């Protein structure tokens, strides 16, 4: 399903939660058009892998969590894996998504 | 320099 994590506090907590199962988060700004634009396939890719879990990050509410990864630019998603960081990317691209998915599943 | 893919910080907001 989709969390939305508004501190570093729950990101700990819902790393947690996943498990072995793999985490996305997506730091794209909700004030950025173009950002929260590019949601609809990262919020609606999770119901295509609902073997993992998705959490949206706002590095404006929650700029705690994207000042812990000094996020440099946004869009960004990060992957987690058993609270482990494997991969990173950044740009407006949904179909990447798809394939670090399919990467790390 | 300004990315429309991309969204800078450098915005105060």
């Amino acid at each position: 399903m989709v969390k939305q994590i508004e501190s570093k506090t729950a990101f700990q907590e819902a790393l947690d939660a996943a498990g072995d199962k793999l985490v996305v988060v997506d730091f794209s700004a909700t004030w950025c058009g173009p950002a929260k634009m590019i949601k609809p396939f990262f919020h609606s890719l999770s119901e295509k892998y609902s073997n993992v879990i998705f959490l949206e990050v706002d590095v404006d509410d929650a700029q705690d969590v994207a000042s812990e990864a000094e996020v440099k630019a946004t869009p960004t998603f990060q992957f987690f894996k058993k609270g482990q960081k494997v991969g990173e990317f950044s740009g407006a691209n949904k179909e990447k998504l798809e394939a670090t998915i399919n990467e790390l599943v | 320099p300004a990315t429309l893919k991309i969204c800078s910080w450098n915005v105060d907001g």
